[PDB]
DNA sequence: TAATGCAACACT
DNA sequence: AAGTGTTGCATT
């Protein structure tokens, strides 16, 4: 129930909302949770790791604001914390 | 004036289930649908739920297929065969 | 190096030489070994189990005439020996 | 009416096809030539397609049996090529 | 609209 | 000409 989420693409059928390109079956994707006018619930808006910070997303502390952060690898967890700084 | 949330086409496969009787629809068979949100997967969500031509007309009212519209107003109807077009015209009359 | 061969389709890209239809990825297919003018060797002519006996081929004792007969589920080799005399 | 039967030209349908003139992959979309011959390592398939880069092909024009008699325009599927590609092969595979 | 199944293409 | 590997459909 957080504003953001991050994980390894469960499938390669995802699509970045920025460049409208596909996302690899294991690429690092970050989504923005938005309300759905169709059933009253949150839906993921997936972006590429680079495309995510492009649409403007100033995150102070990702470790808490982003959901599933503590599941990723330390190498990426810091690569995200750094890119967010 | 073809409807937007009501389409007709030939079963692209035999693994689609008719939501009017819950049994599979054989490939090539004519099938109808309504663009509605699937309660089990709303996150998609406004998709296609298919019915047999018979199962559809049996629920014409509940599906919101007003007596105002006809079969010819179905989306993708033009791409049907003659024996199929007229078949739906008798099953889904206008007014 | 036998005249015939039988096995479970190693892939579904095979095609019966009788009805020219595809063969399931595990269906019971029987082929006739024919000479190849390409590499000096025999080449399988796959048929459906039903299509095989249709082209008119009478096999006395399949267990020896057919290659790979002993190398398949017991349930099948009996079905082969049965429809053999028929 | 004058197009060769065992020599074709087309755009790489994928990036997983290997040029048998240098043994390296041919990137998708790239123009590629072929000869309808029987692959020695898979003779059971009979006459198929073995692909080469346009350059790797002309480098073996003689050994591949592409006589100086024929030209690039006589390639099977040549008509379905782009202009900048057609003329590109015409200079690489001249007639006589 | 993205996660399964499937089915069909591309190379050989 | 049929296995292997890959890509893209089809349904939800
Ligand atoms: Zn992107
Ligand atoms: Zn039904
Ligand atoms: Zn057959
Ligand atoms: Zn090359």
């Amino acid at each position: 129930d957080k504003l953001y989420r991050v994980e390894y693409a469960k499938s390669g059928r995802a699509s970045c909302k920025k460049c409208s390109e596909s996302i690899p079956k294991d690429s690092l994707r970050m989504a923005i949770m938005v309300q759905s006018p169709m059933f009253d619930g949150k839906v993921p808006h997936w972006y590429h790791f680079s495309c995510f910070w492009k649409v403007g997303h100033s995150i102070r502390h990702p470790d808490v604001e982003v959901d599933g952060f503590s599941e990723l690898r330390w190498d990426d967890q810091q690569k995200v914390k750094k890119t967010a700084e | 004036k073809t409807l937007g949330d009501f389409a007709a086409e030939y079963a692209k496969s035999n693994r689609s289930t008719c939501k009017g009787c819950m049994e599979k629809i054989e490939k090539g068979q004519v099938r109808l649908s309504k663009k509605m949100v699937d309660p089990e997967k709303p996150q998609l969500g406004m998709i296609d739920r298919w019915y047999h031509p018979g199962c559809f007309v049996k629920n014409r009212e509940e599906l919101g297929f007003r007596p105002e519209y006809s079969a010819s107003q179905l989306k993708g109807f033009s791409l049907l065969a003659t024996e199929d077009k007229e078949a739906l015209k008798k099953q889904l009359p206008g007014v």
